[PDB]
């Protein structure tokens, strides 16, 4: 699976020292590197994974991972580094647009403060099951399975910021991005063998009291076994509750003050996955993994 | 005549400084002592914000001087009449880089010493000669044929180097070799604008506008102005390292609301952004204030 | 002779008698959109009276270590007075303004203030930092400052990387406390677009900077405030629709 | 011979400079012509004619339905019928129109549009419908009486069946362009909404559905500037 | 004298250079027009 | 065809040649101007304005005071004030003034020069100052009684605060150049020096101190000649 | 190879094609896959 | 329905002003819509060692690529003067001392 | 003005343009020419 | 090549990668070395009269 | 274009030749001369 | 800044320390009466 959980590559800790597999760059030290705003000096007990190594990191809140670099003057003194392995289930890829046809022959719109989740919430609510960007302000929906045909692209050039929030990206010019419709959304039914359950509004904060019900129905599995890669409460209030499927029974419980473990296994075959919320205050966002095993 | 109101101010609704054409310096008459109360041109009151107008005659013992001193070359339209360094394209056409072209939209707040002198100016009109010098990286010319596609806001923009824009069945392009003498082209005032503006205090859409980081901030669109695409014209690719300077002057210039000169450097682009940390203080540090050097 | 002042727009009336000599930016008048260059093909409204007053903006203390004051046209009217209700009403605009500062202070004090117009005045990220992607902005309410008006950071520089000491190519006067309590401008509309937006585009700045410090020995007034009063001439507005806050 | 010197810009084949060159045929007659009919002189010419919009370019709308909005009774007043972008560069309904086809070619352009509508009832149906463009600013209003405040013509059915707006020519600049989107919707153009008067009032055994086709073009003022490779052609192989 | 070999107006060079200077729109920029010599206040 | 020879000077892309080159877009129209105030028509038109100096320019000077020149009563005296170099394209006070930068544009420059003085002290507290320009030759003159020789303004307080002073164009040759230093100094012009009179007298319950703010600017008569890159950039990275 | 058009007089105007092109001399398209010329949208009244 | 075009004009529905234009319709005819050069076709002389001709024929068919197709397609008649440029390359965009 | 250094006529490049509309042929190919502001039924 | 004249107080060049080769102000000649020799004339610009 | 043919002497710097070269100072006005005694115009002014 | 709406006059001090504001009459009839209060401060004048 993947070493990233989140679209920007903060939880991300890799063994990548280079900038990329093909003409990468010998990257330099976050510990000589001072001159250059990042170091290790002011920044004491590593804030996003900052030691002694040359591994891309995300510690300014910007869309991709990356180090800094010097140059023969033919550089910029940063780069972003392309990681085939951060790329978060829920990601189909990005991919070079070129026109007429589109890969994504659905709906098509556009905005100013387009975010990730605003398309997703739209291709849902026409049930497309793939989405789109284009720069930060057009949205691309879509049902069709070929948008590989005009060819993969690396992940670097696609990632232009989103004009809603200035911290994930949102593809590039002639570049698109492809989003599933059963992340960033709730409820249905999970009849696949391991997918992965992403938050109610998923990038951004879930929203105003959203109160919502999973359901992982697997056929025939002996146990299933959850995970909390990303999982940040700040509220009391606000709940997350595995529940039993058959009785409606309370089997575990997380929420701000108890911290989450990393992992347990449950041993039945049809889990309800219950989340409640405050009006008031809210909170990053939680992710979760779960694995049928027969 | 039914109300006199609205026919007075109507009649009074018209149109509500001739200055001369100078074609030499200012000479000067002579003038002697003058020794009376009442008229004084030295103490003038420079806080209206007028400009002091105590002229050289009305201060010493003057003489007559017919000067002859040309100011032709002090105007507007040869002080911009220079070309000057635009922007830099890599097309790195060779085994790696699989791509053939090179797009580069056209800004010329790339480079400084072209950006601080139309900074002097706020709104501009002019018409533009583009000259495109062409070289590999290594200064050499080889027998090549280049390809210079001027792709306009809302065309599509080239996808490779076989792409089918390259058509160019209503896109200008130039098509030139690399053992010629520069490719020169002029180029009109072609803003959806009356008028070009470096500077716009606000945005181009409507809605909100946040706080923590405004983009979109300080970009009129209306000098924004479309790309400006290269390839060597071939379908497969020839391993050569190019780079081409492109270079323009400004004709026909038409210069409106003078704005100081920046002193602070650059940092980026389209943002006038200084940095608070090293405020570069346009004077040189002297010793004390009474030790002129 | 020549100290008094009477500007009277609208059904306001001021006046000044300490402070002389209007200064007019670029020497032509505030006028109406001529004919053969309007773009706007229906009929301009040209209320003339309502809009066209003396609006007296918020006061603003001057303290000895103080920095200088800035605000934004006809941004500062969008929220209050009928011109504010006419602006968020319309999507085009055109005026042309009569600004008027006012610093009152007795003949024992001292100081200057630096007034100017500043078109199209924008501001610049305070930061070293050159990554296009985080590159320091201001944000909305440093810019769009309102009816209020916000503070400098650094006059020095304009917070544009401008000297100051170059500033004065703009229409200006200045306000001595040894003889002028008060200043004015008469700015026409200065765009490169006959008509505008008013609640997107600023036509102009207009600063106020404590170039020389208020110094007063100990025993006297101590709280000087800064008042400025502007005054459209001319307005136009075109394109109704419906109301836009922002 | 004459001294000369070659300045720069020579031995470039400018694709749109306007030179000499020589003459293949020596001493040649062409074919003498005819009069034909419909010889036309300038594109602006063609942006005057009217073509439909593709409106209701949905989903769920394919085949020929994409040229016609539905319009059927309403039990509840204040009800909007349909609306749609004007700007004609923009993708959306006037990709199927001449004159949003034609713009394309171009970058900028300028002047007044209008739209008709006509209404493809029955003779015994009636109906009024207020049809409201709303300039630049907020999006599509929510209620027609926030609506109303554009320029917006009121409309009546009977006989004539074919109404006209016009959206008259507003813009700060001059010129708009075709493209929008990012920081190039600056010179978007408003939105056109037609809303519901009063109602679809239908007689007895009558169809209470019924369709109009919104129809386009260009006022007398239009006007456009510099040329542009349109975005309608893809083309991947060479036509063999 | 200046001659243009184009059917356009923005391929000429130096058309009409011209002198033309006005002080008086930024260095005196005043209602009532001081005096030369006189007293301003 | 014609018989010609391609002289010597072909080929060069000359950066301030002035020839034709070939329209780009042919038969255009270009967006109709508008009457816009400020219209600007010279250089010369912008060396008349006064700008500050930053005559101040010390260590222990930084912020915003480096404007002002201090001016306290003298217990002694026959004291001097101030002083600066008038040399405009030498490095100094004229970098922070417009004439001084827009000098160093061009390399040489002609005509008369000027400085205001405008006094921002209380109303009531007065003196007198002393304004003296001294030709080159020495360096700046060690007391009053031997800087009196140059032209020089005696200046009174009260009302109407800003006092002029005009440096006349004297020199040998009709143009100096700008730059300064080595045998380029035989272009100097010598040195602006501002003595106390008499006194900064003061009255009981006043400050004891003030400011004078020190504008410049150019003559009537001003000219310039060839052009010139400036010395206030060195842009090292290419802006991304 | 490339050509200009000069002294151009047209005649009887005829609609752009929208259409993809598939042949030389034939204007034959494809039936399976109508490139509809207006983008899709979400409904009727939802102008984006 | 009678095919006409509405003659609906600004002046006569809502309260105009008065405008004196000036922009320009010089660009839009036709005469320099199709003032543009574009691709007509390519050939392929394969002159090597197994290419045994030496020789490349083209018919003339202005269908063949898209962008100017597209143009003339609009109109049903046409009748014009044509001028031909031949640019002349290599498959690696070398040139040669060639004729 | 425009000059051609050949004696065939289609060597020119702009030889006249020419401002010529007629939105009566297109716009409204009517017999009965209706009234520019009446009922047309 | 690049032929720039550096007038008195102009910022000389530093290496090949300078700045001042921008030359928005300086004459430059950009010319080749396959080509006939540049010509360029040069008027008085003395600050003196002679 | 005007139709030509480049006879031979061409891109011959040659020295004596009497051609005009670009101006390299656009729109310059020089130093106004003044009267200097001692103007000679010949060389054969100096023989005698 | 909500008595500004009104008509206002500035005032300086100085010399000359007597300003004059006028109150335009203003009504929706011709004649305010003396009594005020109840329903005659209809006739009311604003305030000062
Ligand atoms: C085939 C010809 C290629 C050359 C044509 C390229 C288009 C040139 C248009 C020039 C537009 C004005 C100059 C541009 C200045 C700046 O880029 C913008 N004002 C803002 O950055
Ligand atoms: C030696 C000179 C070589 C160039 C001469 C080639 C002949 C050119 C004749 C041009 C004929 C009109 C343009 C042709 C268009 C299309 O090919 C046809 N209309 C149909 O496909
Ligand atoms: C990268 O991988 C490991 C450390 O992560 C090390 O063995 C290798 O030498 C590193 N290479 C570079 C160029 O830093
Ligand atoms: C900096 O980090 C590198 C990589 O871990 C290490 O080899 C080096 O010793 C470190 N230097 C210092 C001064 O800590």
């Amino acid at each position: 699976g993947p070493e990233c959980f989140t679209a920007n590559g903060a939880d991300y800790r890799g063994t990548q020292n280079w900038t990329a597999l093909q003409g990468g760059k010998p990257c330099l030290f976050w510990n000589e590197t001072f001159q250059h705003p990042y170091n290790t000096l002011k920044y004491p007990n590593g804030e996003g994974g900052l030691g002694e190594h040359n591994y891309c990191r995300n510690p300014d809140g910007d869309v991709s991972p990356w180090c800094y670099v010097a140059e023969h003057e033919d550089g910029v003194y940063w780069k972003y580094c392309e990681i085939p392995a951060c790329q978060m289930p829920g990601n189909l890829g990005c991919y070079k647009d070129h026109g007429n046809p589109p890969p994504l022959t659905g709906t098509s719109k556009t905005s100013n403060k387009l975010t990730i989740q605003t398309c997703i919430s739209f291709c849902r609510s026409q049930r497309f099951k793939f989405a789109g960007m284009e720069s930060g302000y057009a949205c691309f929906c879509g049902n069709n399975p070929d948008y590989w045909k005009y060819g993969e692209a690396a992940s670097t050039e696609c990632n232009s910021v989103c004009f809603g929030d200035h911290t994930q990206p949102c593809g590039g010019d002639g570049r698109i991005i492809l989003f599933d419709t059963l992340v960033g959304a709730c409820g249905g039914n999970y009849s696949a063998m391991s997918s992965v359950v992403y938050s109610p509004d998923f990038p951004d904060t879930y929203a105003t009291g959203r109160v919502c019900y999973w359901t992982i129905r697997v056929p025939g599995a002996s146990h299933i076994h959850f995970s909390f890669p990303l999982f940040d409460i700040r509220d009391s209030a606000d709940m997350v509750e595995l529940l039993d499927g058959y009785t409606h029974r309370v089997l575990a419980r997380f929420h701000g003050r108890s911290r989450p473990p990393l992992s347990f296994n449950v041993s039945l075959d049809f889990v309800i996955l219950y989340f409640f919320s405050d009006r008031i205050n809210q909170a990053q966002g939680f992710a979760v993994l779960y694995q049928a095993v027969k | 005549d039914p109300v006199e109101d609205i026919i007075h101010d109507a009649l009074s609704s018209t149109v509500r400084t001739s200055g001369q054409d100078v074609n030499t310096a200012a000479g000067t008459a002579p003038s002697s002592h003058r020794l009376e109360t009442g008229r004084v041109p030295a103490l003038q009151a420079a806080e209206t914000g007028a400009t002091s107008n105590a002229t050289d005659e009305n201060m010493i013992e003057t003489r007559c001087v017919m000067n002859r001193n040309g100011v032709l070359e002090a105007t507007i339209s040869h002080f911009f009449s220079r070309s000057g360094l635009v922007g830099v394209v890599n097309l790195t056409d060779g085994g790696t880089d699989t791509t053939g072209y090179a797009v580069w939209d056209i800004d010329i707040m790339g480079f400084v010493q072209l950006r601080r002198k139309c900074e002097m100016f706020t709104y501009m009109r002019f018409n533009a000669e583009f000259t495109f010098v062409t070289t590999t990286e290594n200064g050499e010319a080889r027998p090549f044929m280049l390809q210079y596609m001027y792709v306009p806001p809302g065309a599509p923009k080239p996808t490779g180097r076989d792409a089918f824009q390259w058509q160019t069945a209503t896109n200008p392009s130039v098509f030139v070799k690399l053992t010629d003498p520069p490719a020169q082209v002029s180029v009109p005032f072609m803003s959806p604008a009356s008028a070009y503006q470096w500077f716009y205090d606000g945005y181009p859409t409507f809605g909100q506008h946040p706080e923590t980081s405004n983009t979109t901030y300080g970009q009129c669109p209306n000098n924004m102005m479309g790309t400006f695409a290269v390839r060597v014209v071939s379908r497969v690719a020839s391993q050569l390292k190019l780079q081409t300077r492109v270079y323009m002057k400004l004709k026909h210039v038409r210069a409106w609301i003078p704005r100081p000169i920046r002193s602070q450097p650059y940092l980026l682009k389209n943002f006038p952004n200084y940095d608070s940390s090293k405020i570069t203080y346009s004077a040189r540090d002297r010793a004390s204030i009474k030790q002129a050097n | 002779s020549d100290r008094v002042a009477q500007l009277t727009v609208g059904n306001s009336s001021i006046t000044t008698q300490e402070a002389a000599n209007i200064v007019l930016a670029y020497g032509e008048w505030p006028e109406y959109c001529p004919d053969t260059d309007a773009t706007a093909v229906d009929k301009p409204t040209r209320p003339d009276v309502s809009v066209n007053r003396f609006y007296t903006l918020d006061s603003k203390m001057w303290q000895e270590n103080s920095t200088g004051w800035y605000w934004k046209f006809p941004d500062v009217l969008n929220k209050t007075g009928v011109f504010g209700q006419n602006a968020q009403f319309h999507y085009l605009y055109r005026s042309g303004f009569c600004l008027h500062v006012q610093c009152n202070a007795s003949k024992f004090h001292q100081g200057a203030l630096l007034v100017a117009v500043i078109p199209e005045f924008v501001l610049a990220g305070r930061g070293s930092n050159t990554k296009p992607n985080e590159a320091p902005h201001p944000g909305f309410n440093t810019t769009f400052p309102g009816t209020a008006g916000a503070s400098f950071n650094d006059p020095y520089v304009l917070d544009s990387g401008v000297p100051l000491s170059q500033s004065l190519i703009y229409p200006h006067q200045w306000i001595n406390l040894r003889t002028n309590n008060c200043a004015t401008i008469i700015v026409p509309y200065i765009n490169a677009v006959p008509f505008d937006s008013a609640i997107n585009h600023s036509n102009f700045g207009l600063i106020v900077v404590p170039v020389s410090p208020l110094k007063y020995s100990s025993g006297a007034t101590t709280a000087i405030p800064i008042t400025v009063t502007i005054a459209p001439l001319n307005s136009e507005f075109g394109g109704l629709r419906q109301a836009v806050s922002q | 011979g004459l001294p000369t010197e070659l300045r720069p810009g020579t031995n470039q084949f400018l694709t749109t400079e306007d030179d000499t060159a020589a003459p293949i045929l020596p001493g040649f007659s062409p074919t003498p012509s005819i009069h034909i009919p419909g010889e036309v002189r300038s594109l602006l010419e063609l942006c005057r004619v009217e073509t439909i919009l593709e409106v209701n370019n949905t989903t769920d709308a394919t085949g020929l339905n994409r040229l016609l909005i539905p319009v059927s009774a309403q039990n509840k007043a204040d009800e909007l019928c349909a609306a749609f972008m004007v700007d004609p560069g923009r993708i959306g309904p006037w990709q199927s129109t001449l004159v949003g086809q034609i713009c394309r070619y171009y970058t900028q352009w300028s002047g007044s549009l209008k739209v008709t509508f006509m209404f493809t009832g029955s003779f015994m149906a009636t109906g009024k419908m207020l049809i409201a463009y709303s300039p630049p600013g907020s999006a599509q209003p929510a209620n027609r009486e926030t609506a109303m405040l554009g320029t917006h013509v009121i409309w009546d059915f009977g006989l004539q069946s074919s109404v006209s707006l016009v959206i008259p020519w507003i813009s700060n600049t001059h010129f708009r362009t075709a493209k929008t989107g990012g920081n190039y919707d600056y010179y978007t153009a408003g939105v056109v909404t037609l809303w519901y008067q009063t109602n679809y009032v239908v007689p007895p055994e009558t169809p209470g559905e019924a369709y109009i086709i919104a129809m386009g073009a260009a006022q007398d003022n239009f006007t456009l500037k510099i040329c542009k490779d349109t975005d309608e052609v893809t083309q991947q192989a060479v036509l063999q | 004298t200046n001659i243009n070999y184009y059917k356009d107006s923005y391929a000429a060079s130096a058309s009409r250079q011209d002198f033309t200077q006005d002080p008086k729109k930024f260095t005196q920029p005043v209602l009532d027009s001081i005096r030369e010599l006189s007293a301003p206040l």
